């Protein structure tokens, strides 16, 4: 599996671009100015353009600091990356600035910061990015939650942007779908094995236990005492397994409306 | 209750305006209020004569006889029918921008039917319309009755053959699937896998004659080079 | 997703050719590019002058109109559904022995037209064909859609009487079934009734153009013990 | 004509042999070891050893699955018998697999499954047949395509076996051999055995029956603990007899919507 890297600081400070070597390139067969999509932990994604550099090691990837939190990892960790030549041209985007770094601006973001980085840039980025841009005191903080088309797009000439609204919180409610795994249960050591051993396998490897011919298990029954946090223990197993759990109530789905339940 | 008054009511504005057009048109023709052969766009007058009443008029009139109206009760059909898809949809937030690639089809069509020597007009405006809808939305499902089940991006193809093998008049079909094609590369196709600038911006005198909504992330701004 | 275009990939070469060139010469001719009036294979201007240009393309040209669009439906239907149904026995690995039948029974069918009044060359291979094929597979019990229990051998003349009541023109189709007849005559049962040798004998040409595909080893092991 | 014989079940699971009766073996002059070729219906033809059995009767052919599935015939048929001592040792012998059988190999097939089951075995095989080895976890499927000599061979020590190609596609005939048969079901011999004789005439022989004027079965009602095999053995008769089994579900009429159930 040639797709496996290793991280390593970065030489240049550009937001989009990593720094390959070249038999890497070649064996990928990957050209400069192309599109990339970089995957990692915690389902986060993000797209870069590969760029070249000879001192940099085969196996190390040349990589900044924004694009680590985005990907929500650290140095020395282990980062897949895959071909995406289908990028596909915006038409529309809407950013926010971050809560706390507006604080005593009170102008117009549209020609102090964004105009100048986003001119014959062609930066890809997808939505929920968290970016920084370097102007003239403060290092303006900026989330991009919706593009068109979603969730791939490029920045071009003929776009048109919008950056009107309240500076948005950090994260609110990005905790649910994110770092919550083995280290936030306690009390179901058994259980928890049990689980982890009738599910790991038919969740990460779904080709192969398909090619052995071995019927999978179709449903679970987890019944105990009320309040135990079992709704948390399957969030847990699917974002550390990698899945895109999916949480239905029972009496939202009652009453909705007569017949259309 | 007067369904008619608010049938009209219902229907959006700018078919609305169309619509009744393309049917207030041929009554004067079959009344003989005024003469047909005023109405034919005829291509050596217009270029020698004055003849300015002659494109406006010519692509709103079909003449009605013993049986030809079932073509025309088909396509005014179908006109209505996916106009309102039309406005409804995709062009939706901009008025604008659904008048003016309607002026654009016009022109595109009167140029080529003035190279060429045919009478009628609204046919092949219909088909570009039509095909610039359906490219739009591509991978659904319908049927018209026979329990058939039709992808996508066929149906003008479909009514095509359906036109061309009972009874012919090939011509008027595809000079509008051209135009709708040529307008599809030079709205949407070009300008987004290229990057091509575009070539195709509603003038705001447009936007100030009439007005568009009030868009959900406030107002934007345009990047340019 | 192109689905017209994988399904003309399955098709065989051959057929593939014969029904692009049989669809896509009718629009052209009706299409105004070229006067129809230049290809109907006139016996007399081609006895008196050479006059090259018209003894092929009547064959595969058809004057369509408001007349006759369900004939021209329902005989490509059978040309498509009827061709690949030959391929698939037969001639499974041996296109150059199709290539040399269909050039005999072209042949056959321009001298005949030249000898005879016909002016469209197209119905009689089809029914040539057809005929073949349907004596080739006697004993086969056959059904469309409707069909409760047809017998084989017996759609030459089905279709026969829908030809004759739906337009006319009986002696094009009866002269394809003579040339159907009298080349599976001459091509199968000759040898087993007298002996001889094969008088349609095919020329090296098509084998040097179209070389039959036979079986491919490859690469094996032997078993031992 | 002393050679009509009807089908039944066998005994052995060799998918090269036929269980005969002493008196019928005396009768036809066939010797153990022998090969004789079998016709039956749509002109289809194949190759058997005959072994001898004291259970089946004189009138009583035993074949398994594979052998009826390569002569299209169903149990209770007639079938045509002869001998034909003039078979030759084969000389190389071209082998595929079925495609819907093979998905997810990525391997040396010859070596696996082909050489132990083909080893010292010298079983006859003709062109056109299909043939089923039990593997790791699947049961492929292989069909011959070529041969020499044709039809007749015999397979020998010293053989040259091609088994490299694309795979075959289904011959859109059905007769998968991956659907259930009176060889899938233990445990209920009693209770199959009846079943077996009051379906028989009304599904075999319908004109028959007919003719007769007698009142078939209209309603069986198998009872029993759920995960008893009910369906399977249903599916098993539909498949075996021949018919146009149409399965209804109780909980999928039952709530459809309202009154158009
Ligand atoms: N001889 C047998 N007797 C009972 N069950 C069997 C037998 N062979 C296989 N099975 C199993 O029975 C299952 C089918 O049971 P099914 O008929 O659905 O039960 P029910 O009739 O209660 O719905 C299959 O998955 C199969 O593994």
């Amino acid at each position: 599996r040639p797709n496996r890297l290793i991280v390593d600081e970065a030489i240049n400070e550009d937001n989009s671009v990593v720094s390959l070597s070249q038999p890497k390139m070649d064996e990928l067969q990957l050209f400069r100015g192309d599109t990339v999509l970089l995957k990692g932990k915690k389902r986060r994604e993000a797209v870069c353009i590969v760029l070249s550099d000879d001192t940099c090691s085969d196996e190390k990837i040349r990589m900044n600091r924004v694009v680590r939190n985005n990907l929500r990892v650290r140095l020395g960790d282990v980062i897949s990356i895959q071909p995406c030549p289908d990028v596909k041209y915006g038409k529309r985007i809407h950013v926010l600035p971050i809560d706390d770094t507006v604080e005593g601006i009170t102008g117009n973001l549209f020609e102090v910061y964004l105009k100048p980085y986003f001119l014959e840039a062609y930066r890809p980025i997808r939505k929920g990015d968290i970016f920084l841009v370097r102007g003239g005191m403060r290092a303006v903080e900026f989330k991009v939650v919706e593009t068109d088309p979603s969730p791939y797009c490029i920045v071009a000439p003929d776009t048109v942007i919008h950056c009107e609204g309240e500076p948005i919180k950090r994260e609110d409610e990005e905790e649910s779908l994110n770092e919550v795994g083995y280290d936030d249960i306690g009390g179901c050591r058994k259980q928890l094995a049990q689980i982890k051993e009738m599910v790991e396998l038919p969740l990460r490897h779904p080709a192969l236990f398909k090619a052995i011919g071995v019927k999978p298990p179709r449903g679970i029954l987890l019944y105990g005492p009320p309040g135990t946090g079992k709704t948390l223990i399957a969030r847990a197993v699917a974002n550390e397994t990698g899945a895109f759990f999916f949480l239905i109530n029972g009496p939202e789905i009652m009453s909705k409306l007569a017949g259309e339940s | 209750m007067s369904d008619i008054g608010d049938w009209f009511r219902s229907i959006p504005a700018i078919t609305r305006y169309w619509f009744a057009a393309t049917v207030a048109v041929p009554l004067v023709g079959k009344l003989g209020l005024i003469s047909p052969a005023y109405l034919f766009l005829w291509p050596e007058a217009f270029l020698y004569r004055f003849q300015i009443w002659r494109p406006i008029t010519a692509t709103f009139y079909f003449p009605v006889g013993p049986g030809t109206g079932f073509l025309y009760l088909v396509n005014l059909y179908f006109l209505y029918q996916y106009s309102t898809r039309l406005e409804t949809g995709a062009f939706d937030g901009r008025p604008a921008d659904y008048l003016f690639m309607l002026l654009f089809n016009w022109i595109c069509i009167v140029i080529t039917g003035l190279a060429m020597d045919m009478q009628l007009l609204m046919i092949p405006l219909i088909m570009s319309v039509l095909y610039v809808w359906a490219q739009l939305n591509r991978d659904m499902i319908v049927s018209f009755w026979f329990g058939t089940r039709f992808k996508a991006c066929y149906l003008p193809w479909v009514i095509l053959g359906f036109n061309y093998i009972i009874g012919g008049s090939v011509i008027n079909e595809l000079i509008g699937n051209l135009v709708g094609h040529l307008y599809f590369f030079l709205m949407f196709r070009y300008p987004m896998d290229l990057g091509g600038r575009n070539f195709l911006s509603t003038p705001q005198f447009l936007y100030r004659w009439l007005p568009s909504r009030r868009h959900n992330w406030g107002q934007g701004f345009r990047l340019g080079d």
